[PDB]
């Protein structure tokens, strides 16, 4: 699949273990970020002091995740969870594993 | 606007 | 040209009115910001309302930018202290006719 950048939010959707997500490609940033509200509440949390130079004591998934994309590539994350955030950050913890180039005409 | 990176 | 997205920071080296800026293509963001730390003093900035989810200095003139490969277009970047890199936000991204492809 291909996808332009313009001004409007650049999304992908897919699944993290059995949930699907929509979230933004987020370049900018090396791990991925999922929104609080989002997170299935039994799913296990670890509380961490990594300083994401957004908030320096985010909380990270226990787990590793799989994600799957709707082509069923898959592969293994372990996201932050933070609250107050708009939207789901996918970072190049995932980008790079799906294999995604940036390309120009 | 919005501005979404962090090391 | 083609960059693969690694766990490497994805950068980008281009002109604005004729300095050369390297940065990180940040496709999170709307806008582009500038490291107040390397913004040309005797360009001027101007005080916003704007709030970025803070309340930022902006480039008071509209930059050209440049390419190597001699693409050019403006962008009016937010300039902003105590960040570790520049950040090339969508309005530049979108002006340079940038695709993200899978294989």
């Amino acid at each position: 699949w291909v996808q332009p950048i313009t001004c409007q939010k650049p999304s992908l959707t897919l699944w993290l273990d059995d949930k699907m997500f929509t979230g933004l490609i987020n370049t900018g940033a090396d791990v991925t970020i999922i929104k609080l509200e989002d997170w299935p509440p039994n799913w296990p949390i670890t509380d961490t002091l990594t300083n994401l130079r957004q908030s320096n004591n985010p909380k990270q998934s226990s787990k590793y995740l799989t994600w799957r994309d709707k082509e069923n590539n898959s592969g293994l994350i372990k996201p932050f969870v933070i609250p107050n955030l708009p939207v789901n950050l996918w970072g190049r913890d995932l980008l790079s594993q799906m294999k995604i180039m940036m390309c120009s005409p | 606007p919005y501005v979404f990176a962090m090391t």
